[PDB]
């Protein structure tokens, strides 16, 4: 013994799952 | 007491002063930006804004009290995030107290005791008669019962040596027994080592004694 | 009797026109008793050397008096002219372990007595004795003493991101809009930020909801992060800090002169290394090495605690550091010939042991935004006469248009 | 030090010196008190977040919850009409989640807005 | 009645004349004191370790103070014995 | 618990008369240098609340959007017989 915040990435990339979810149900309405 | 420096915003000065403002401001701006209705609608706006969910009220004029809202929602949760940091966590005051002095003048009968035939109780006797008078009736027949009537509460507070008492509290179990904070030792004294007058061995004990002191052999001890 | 200058113990000022210094009183109402005390004007070497009176109290010629009224001394106070506290020291004639400054003084025989916030020193104890020490203390570090960044601590560049985020939804609106105007941009500005702003409903109201649910997640870990964080940056733990056990030019600390910290230093072989970046940042008393450390000149700077947390009191911007080491005492040295050793241990114990110590200690020792959210207020106050200069702009543009 | 050893020039070393095979047959060595080895020595909010690292580990017991607790929302509120299901039950669901929906709005909607209750502890927690 | 109760739970439970509305407005504003009280309570009692924090080490005050509510013992006259025996304090 | 303390090291029990101690060890070292140990240490030796209370709040919210349903349904139909 005596010798010797904020946001990340991750974040981002659950911003682009929920993108991907929205666009995914707004498919429906775009296709009707 | 309620909504101030005790009860929460720690600084208290700034904000005091700046809600009535900012709400004139807020007042003044909305009255203005008509192309309303002053106590009918800047104040309902001004608390809308404040807070989140609040009563349903209503050119880019209007539009351009986002920036009002950005600020009030930044204030609110920076004034959760302190009440938060401060919410994280002793009237003695040494025995210039008036408790000492008229224990029996309270609503609860104060019970301080000493051990006798000490240290504590001879320098009480020649410099407050009437309190030794009084912890005459206290008196304790040794450490270990003046700490156990103190900690099942038959005793209030127990006077006796700073290093007994410092080392009792730090060891207690439970941490229920405190001493009198840090530093308001009335009569600082130390323990030293007793020796006849005119012996030829304290001139060199205590050289002995000052120089492991200066060494640093007694801080690991301790 | 002499004296080293201490400001927490020994104040000396100038006297006035008539030699003498102002008669105060303290704050409690009792009255300051002050001496006239000969010594240099400058301590300091390489200066014009006065040996003009000056006028010296405090709590050591406080001490100093009861002692000569319990003993029927007649004092005659003295000023150190080395201006030191002296050691044993090598300046010439090879091996000399002689003594200088005050201890030089008293062994010299110029000095009968000594009253001051002299260490107790194995070393001093062994030529001088030391009565029962007034008080007790031990030497600690002196140092001067986080939520500045309102927007962002760092990658200021979210604040756009997220604005982006509002493109990529208004956009999209328009689009339902098309297949199915202008205020879904200002209602995406204002949605979290109340100001009153068949499947295209649905969409719209699940966009939005995306939208605030990520709004809030990221004001939730903005915010969140401020917490109970310490806001003091690596304050000095004690002789312990590794910092300390590694000197290094960037961080210096030193102690000011040959004192009694530089005796236990030296008896400590285990630090080495810290006394020679020590040696180089030596000060000519406490008062230069108080002034440095408020300069940011010094890091950091051992002394004595007592001394230390009377400073801190005094001046707030400095506080201690270290919970304890060297633990010892200030005490009267007299020379072993001196048959006044037990009447002064008697009258120190007697005077400690029926309160006079309290006294003397209430009447010398014992004494008494920012960018968080300033910034951001002056930012709004700031913009909000810009944001209604451009509206008046802005409707006299569309009065223009419509009149034309 | 080794063939300082060897060659009689040197009885006992002590520098901190391995101990391996080679060694050990050339010459003695007593008995081992401070571990050592081979090693290699490399440069050393920042974790995961919104996923596994952060909360939810399993991340498959709250994964389907979180959805079958909505489901039976919206079963609960078709069946409290005596409104309907399938896009105006998602709607109303996704609107009271959070306590920031505009167009979102006898007693049956009432007590199925007390959700909200939930939205928020959830929120809290 | 009983829709008042619900109308002022709608804004209490944030479910979504003028004598009345100027403190309904203060009331509105103060129900959010109470939750985010209860946020900060619950974020208090979340990130601190109710229990104790393990035992540190041979200096652990649990084990250098006995104590039969927590007890502590090797096995039998193992190496871990004759270890302890090589020390006394 | 507790980080380390008493380190020491297996030995392989051996009277002072036997002369295989000096074999034993230098067998021992050289199966330790080419990673002996280690393999033998991978192969035996190197192997393998807030759900509670989020539970509990599902069903008793679950259970509450129905009893309390029903029970104004009750009362309305007491308010309306
Ligand atoms: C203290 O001294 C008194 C005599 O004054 C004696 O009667 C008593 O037993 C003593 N108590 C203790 C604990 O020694
Ligand atoms: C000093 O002490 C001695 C013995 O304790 C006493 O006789 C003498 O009077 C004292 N001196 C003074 C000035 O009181
Ligand atoms: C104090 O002591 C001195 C002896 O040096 C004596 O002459 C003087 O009278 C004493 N003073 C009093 C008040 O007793
Ligand atoms: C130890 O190993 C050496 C290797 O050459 C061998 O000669 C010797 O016989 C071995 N010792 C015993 C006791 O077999």
């Amino acid at each position: 013994t005596l010798w010797l915040s904020q946001l990340d990435i991750d974040n981002m990339a659950g911003v682009f799952y929920m993108l991907a979810a929205a666009m995914a149900l707004s498919l429906i309405t775009f296709i009707w | 007491s309620a909504f101030l420096e005790p009860f929460s915003a720690s600084v208290w000065v700034m904000m005091f002063v700046m809600l009535l403002i900012v709400s004139a401001i807020a007042v003044f701006v909305f009255e203005y930006f008509s192309p309303s209705f002053t106590i009918g609608k800047a104040i309902w706006l001004l608390w809308g804004l404040v807070f989140n969910n609040s009563v349903p009220v209503q050119t880019t004029s209007k539009i351009m009290v986002s920036v009002w809202a950005f600020f009030a929602v930044i204030f609110l949760a920076s004034y959760t995030a302190n009440l938060a940091a401060f919410m994280i966590q002793d009237q003695v005051t040494g025995l210039s107290d008036k408790k000492f002095q008229r224990p029996h003048d309270y609503s609860p009968p104060f019970r301080f005791g000493t051990v006798p035939n000490g240290s504590t109780e001879r320098n009480i006797r020649n410099n407050y008669p009437y309190m030794h008078q009084y912890m005459t009736k206290f008196n304790q027949k040794g450490v270990e019962d003046a700490l156990v009537s103190l900690k099942t509460g038959k005793l209030d507070a127990f006077i006796y040596d700073a290093a007994v008492l410092n080392y009792k509290a730090g060891r207690d179990e439970g941490c229920k027994l405190v001493t009198i904070g840090s530093g308001y030792i009335f009569a600082t004294t130390g323990y030293g080592i007793a020796l006849q007058k005119g012996s030829p061995w304290k001139r060199q004990i205590d050289l002995a004694l000052l120089q492991f002191v200066g060494d640093g052999e007694m801080e690991e001890l301790e | 009797i002499v004296t080293i200058h201490q400001e927490p113990f020994v104040y000396v000022k100038p006297t006035l026109s008539d030699g003498t210094c102002k008669e105060e009183f303290t704050v409690n109402g009792d009255p300051v008793k002050k001496v006239i005390c000969t010594g240099p004007n400058d301590t300091s070497p390489g200066s014009p050397r006065h040996t003009v009176p000056q006028c010296c109290y405090g709590f050591c010629i406080d001490l100093l008096i009861k002692l000569a009224r319990t003993m029927n001394f007649t004092y005659e106070v003295h000023l150190v002219a080395d201006g030191k506290f002296g050691t044993q020291e090598r300046v010439n004639n090879s091996n000399k372990k002689e003594w200088n400054g005050m201890m030089g003084e008293l062994l010299s025989g110029q000095a009968d007595m000594i009253v001051a916030p002299l260490t107790i020193n194995n070393e001093r104890a062994q030529y001088i004795e030391f009565s029962k020490p007034f008080k007790y203390q031990g030497l600690t570090i002196l140092v001067k003493k986080t939520l500045d960044s309102f927007m962002q601590p760092f990658q200021s560049t979210l604040w756009l991101l997220v604005g982006l985020s509002v493109h990529v939804v208004a956009v999209m609106l328009y689009l339902l809009d098309r297949f199915s105007l202008s205020s879904a941009m200002w209602f995406s500005w204002g949605v979290l930020l109340n100001s009153g702003i068949s499947f295209s409903a649905r969409i719209l109201g699940m966009v939005w909801a995306g939208f605030a649910m990520i709004i809030v997640a990221s004001y939730t870990a903005n915010l969140a992060a401020f917490l109970v964080l310490d806001r003091p940056e690596e304050r000095i733990t004690g002789i312990n800090d590794p910092r300390l056990r590694n000197p290094s030019d960037k961080f210096i600390y030193a102690t000011v002169k040959q004192s009694s910290v530089d005796i236990y230093f030296r008896r400590q072989v285990e630090l080495s290394t810290m006394y020679r970046h020590m040696e180089k940042h030596n000060y000519e008393s406490a008062a230069e090495a108080i002034q440095a450390v408020r300069d940011n000149k010094l890091h950091a700077f051992i002394w004595d605690s007592a001394v230390l947390e009377f400073e801190a009191s005094q001046k707030c911007d400095l506080v201690t550091t270290g919970e304890l080491f060297f633990r010892s005492g200030f005490g009267i040295g007299m020379r072993k010939d001196s048959p006044w050793k037990q009447n002064v241990s008697l009258s120190i114990l007697k005077s400690h042991e029926n309160g006079f110590m309290e006294d003397l200690d209430k009447t010398w020792v014992r004494y008494q935004t920012f960018e968080n959210m300033a910034g951001v207020f002056m930012l709004v106050a700031g913009g909000i006469v810009a944001g209604i200069f451009l509206i008046f702009i802005e409707i006299a543009y569309k009065r223009h248009k419509d009149a034309r | 030090m080794i063939g300082e050893v060897v060659y009689q020039r040197a009885v006992m070393a002590v520098g901190s010196l391995t101990i391996n095979e080679e060694r050990s047959e050339v010459v003695d060595f007593s008995v081992p008190f401070v571990e050592t080895g081979i090693s290699v020595m490399v440069s050393r909010v920042s974790p995961s977040a919104f996923l596994e690292p952060f909360s939810a580990s399993v991340w498959v017991m709250m994964f389907v919850m979180l959805l079958i607790v909505s489901a039976i929302a919206v079963f609960v509120f078709e069946y409290f009409s005596p409104s309907f299901t399938i896009g105006k039950a998602i709607w109303l669901l996704w609107g009271l989640v959070f306590n920031n929906s505009v167009p979102v709005q006898t007693t049956s909607k009432i007590m199925v807005s007390v959700w909200a209750f939930f939205a928020v502890i959830f929120l809290a927690s």
